[PDB]
């Protein structure tokens, strides 16, 4: 139903910044839960999530969540880098058809996108 | 089609009062415009007073403050009150009826119905 | 006597209308002041959406489900869908629901309203997952009780949202209807504004504008004193405590208004009112629903509504004593409408009998003037030039609602079509007879009288005005300017599939 394509990445030194963009093509009903994951040898960990309509949850003070709501495009820029934040980021979507509860468990995110870093 | 008849008049001295009435026979008298005309022996008929279906009163040549016109739909008749008569007012009075007409309400040809007329004299 | 009657009618209607406008404006201003003070992303109140329908168009049901899913409210607990039927034809709506939402569809063999245990835990076990219920076909009222029980079993929720299966909800519609509940603890129900999306019919636009004006003025004035009576479908809110308290009295009442449909919308609000709880209405919440396009269907629907109102007048008048100083406005407006109907009947009879051209012209002129003023106000408030079309509502009102009211009174006074349309046919025949008697009685021409000229000029101007308005409306049909922008999208989407 929905396809997530990720843009941005590359090799960045400890000092600097970069922007990661996740692209979608279709209708997401403006109610689905959108989250990000950092690591692929470790299990995926929660990074940040926010509803399409509004809101925002961290865990930060350094990473912020931004959307567009008109282009079906999203971005999450990262300020400053540390060696252990280098991993293959993933863009995931959670459907609200089953339930409206908000969970950080990656098993609830049925749809996933290929990483870039 | 309405037929007009006259009943009234008399021989009264100057300053007297007379009551002349006209009776019409027809189908719908409530929607007919009535008028009064007088013919002196030395001149032709002229409009003096008339009343429409909507109780509009028209007078000319001092008739505004001299004569009064009224109609009774229930009795199917029209009457013209006359007060402060003068010797020059001696003339035979003709009543007229009309159903369709325009702005002209003074000429004799505007009204398509007429009556036999009653003689009124002032002494 | 005619001059006195028309003057009294004009001044009385104008005064009552001005009072209603002032009340609605004050209510709108206080609601705007309340809204301006709320913080951003306010989702303190937890609400649940309940949808009930029967033999609904799958396209409309899917669009309603999508509109519900498009809501921006971030404190939605669950969605309750109840279908009044468990047959093969009733499964189409369940399949449509499975396409838009989860496949958690339940088909219980019993009805909660007719079961010893009315608790929702008998048919439901998990409260987090959305549930679909296919109850046995009993009626609309039974469907709502099951949704209330399903919402009541979860103590997390604090209010419920009631919508119809054909209602289209905006993104902010849910937030607006539930926001004023927390503003005043005495508020237990909130009404939502309803709009008619389809305006492709002459009757459809008239009823749409009538509904819009009604919501603006009468419901606004009632909300100013917080004594609204029309709260529920197709867009409304209810607190959990009041529905839990009054569910049993609402379902134990005897229902004979209609068969397998037409749930008791006003009776629930009357039950709330008789307990002394204030009820407000908000215009910011916008709902979209269809309207009948058939004159006969509109007539019978209005007749049913009139019978229901004539049944519940006693209850709505008795519910006003608890409010104390307030609540007298209900009796005032009821007397207003009753005297307005009686005055309309008396004026029509008088003009038919006396057949006076002078008075009829003045009456139609003043009626046209006041209707034009009302249409101008509607255009100013809605910021739309199409609100001037309300001037043609007088014809449809006179030809439909009055015979419907007579039929409603006759049915409950002290052959299926005989009791439905024969009265309307007799009323139309009587109107035609009165008109022909009036025209033949005054069949004359006299241009030497100013009053006759004035009457003819007035009636000719009225005919020219109505003719040019009809011509403009006809031109708008081909141009499709009269079409609602939301209607065009629905038409295009329907064309796509
Ligand atoms: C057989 C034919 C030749 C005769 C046809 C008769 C009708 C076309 C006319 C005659 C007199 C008119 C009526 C005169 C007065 C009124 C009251 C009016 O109601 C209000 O005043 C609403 C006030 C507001 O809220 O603005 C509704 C239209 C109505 C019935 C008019 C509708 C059109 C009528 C019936
Ligand atoms: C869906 C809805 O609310 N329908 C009501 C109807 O029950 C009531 O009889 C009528 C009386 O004005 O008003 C309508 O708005």
């Amino acid at each position: 139903q929905v396809q997530l394509v990720e843009s941005g990445g590359g090799l960045v030194q400890a000092g600097g910044s970069l922007r990661l963009a996740c692209a979608a093509s279709g209708r997401i009903f403006s109610s689905d839960t959108l989250a990000w994951f950092r690591r692929a040898g470790k299990e995926r960990e929660f990074v940040a999530a926010s509803r399409w309509s509004g809101g925002g949850t961290d865990y930060k003070g350094r990473f912020t969540f931004s959307r567009d709501n008109t282009r079906n495009t999203m971005c999450l820029e990262m300020n400053s880098l540390k060696p252990e934040d280098t991993a293959v980021y993933y863009c995931a979507l959670r459907t609200a058809r089953d339930s409206y509860y908000y969970t950080r468990n990656p098993t609830g995110y049925d749809y996933w996108g290929q990483g870039t870093q | 089609q309405v037929q007009l008849v006259e009943s009234g008049g008399g021989l009264v001295q100057a300053g007297g009062s007379l009551k002349v009435s006209c009776a019409a026979s027809g189908r719908a008298f409530k929607t007919y415009r009535m008028a009064w005309f007088r013919q002196a022996p030395g001149k032709e008929r002229e409009f003096v007073s008339g009343i429409s279906a909507l109780e509009t009163t028209y007078y000319a040549d001092s008739v505004k403050g001299r004569f009064t016109i009224s109609r009774d739909n229930t009795k199917n008749t029209v009457s013209l009150q006359m007060d402060s008569l003068k010797p020059e007012d001696t003339a035979v009075y003709y009543c007229a009826a009309r159903r369709y007409g325009g702005t002209d309400y003074t000429t004799t040809g505007s009204y398509d119905y007429w009556g036999q007329g009653t003689q009124v004299t002032v002494s | 006597s005619a001059v006195w009657g028309i003057s009294v009618y004009g001044v009385f209607v104008l005064g009552f209308y001005i009072a209603q406008i002032v009340f609605s404006e004050f209510n709108r201003m206080r609601l705007s002041d309340w809204i301006s003070l709320r913080p951003d992303n306010w989702n303190a109140t937890r609400v649940a959406v309940i949808i009930a329908g029967y033999r609904e168009d799958p396209f409309m049901f899917k669009k309603c489900l999508e509109s519900v899913r498009d809501s921006e409210y971030g404190n939605v607990a669950r969605l309750i869908c109840v279908i009044d039927g468990d047959e093969e034809e009733d499964l189409k709506m369940a399949e449509i629901y499975k396409q838009v939402y989860n496949d958690n569809v339940k088909k219980p063999g019993v009805v909660l309203c007719e079961s010893e245990n009315k608790n929702g835990s008998t048919i439901d076990s998990d409260v987090s997952k959305n549930i679909c219920i296919l109850q046995p076909h009993r009626g609309k009222r039974e469907s709502l009780y099951t949704g209330f029980q399903l919402a009541s079993m979860d103590p997390s929720v604090h209010a419920v949202v009631l919508i119809d299966s054909d209602t289209v909800l905006e993104k902010n519609a849910i937030l607006e209807v539930v926001y004023p509940l927390s503003c005043d603890p005495n508020i237990k129900a909130v009404a939502g504004e309803c709009k008619i999306w389809n305006t492709d019919t002459i009757l459809s636009m008239l009823v749409s504008w009538r509904y819009f004006s009604a919501f603006n003025v009468e419901r606004g004035a009632q909300s100013l004193w917080k004594t609204v009576q029309c709260v529920g479908g197709p867009l409304g809110a209810y607190t959990i405590d009041i529905i839990n308290e009054i569910k049993d009295p609402w379902i134990t009442q005897t229902f004979l208004g209609n068969k397998c449909t037409y749930g008791d919308n006003r009776r629930l609000t009357n039950e709330v009112l008789m307990r002394g709880k204030k009820i407000v209405y908000t215009p910011f919440a916008v709902g979209w629903s269809d309207s009948p396009t058939n004159v006969m269907r509109y007539i019978v629907q209005q007749t049913r509504w009139s019978k229901s109102w004539c049944r519940e007048i006693w209850y709505t008048l008795g519910s006003a004593w608890k409010h104390g100083f307030s609540g007298i406005y209900l009796a005032f407006e009821c007397m207003y409408q009753i005297m307005y109907f009686f005055l309309v009947m008396y004026l029509f009879s008088y003009i038919a009998i006396k057949a006076d051209i002078r008075a009829q012209t003045a009456t139609v002129l003043v009626s046209t003037l006041v209707t034009i003023i009302k249409s101008s106000y509607l255009a100013l408030r809605a910021k739309n030039l199409k609100a001037f079309y309300f001037v043609l509502y007088t014809y449809v009102y006179f030809f439909c609602m009055i015979p419907a009211r007579i039929t409603a009174m006759f049915t409950m006074f002290d052959w299926l079509w005989a009791k439905q349309f024969l009265i309307t046919y007799m009323w139309w025949a009587g109107v035609l007879a009165a008109g022909v008697y009036s025209i033949v009685d005054n069949w004359y021409f006299d241009w030497a009288d100013i009053q006759y000229r004035f009457a003819l000029v007035g009636i000719c101007s009225y005919l020219v005005f109505v003719s040019i308005v009809l011509v403009i409306y006809l031109i708008g049909k081909i141009t499709t300017w009269n079409y609602t922008p939301l209607q065009k999208e629905l038409i295009e989407e329907r064309y796509l599939h």
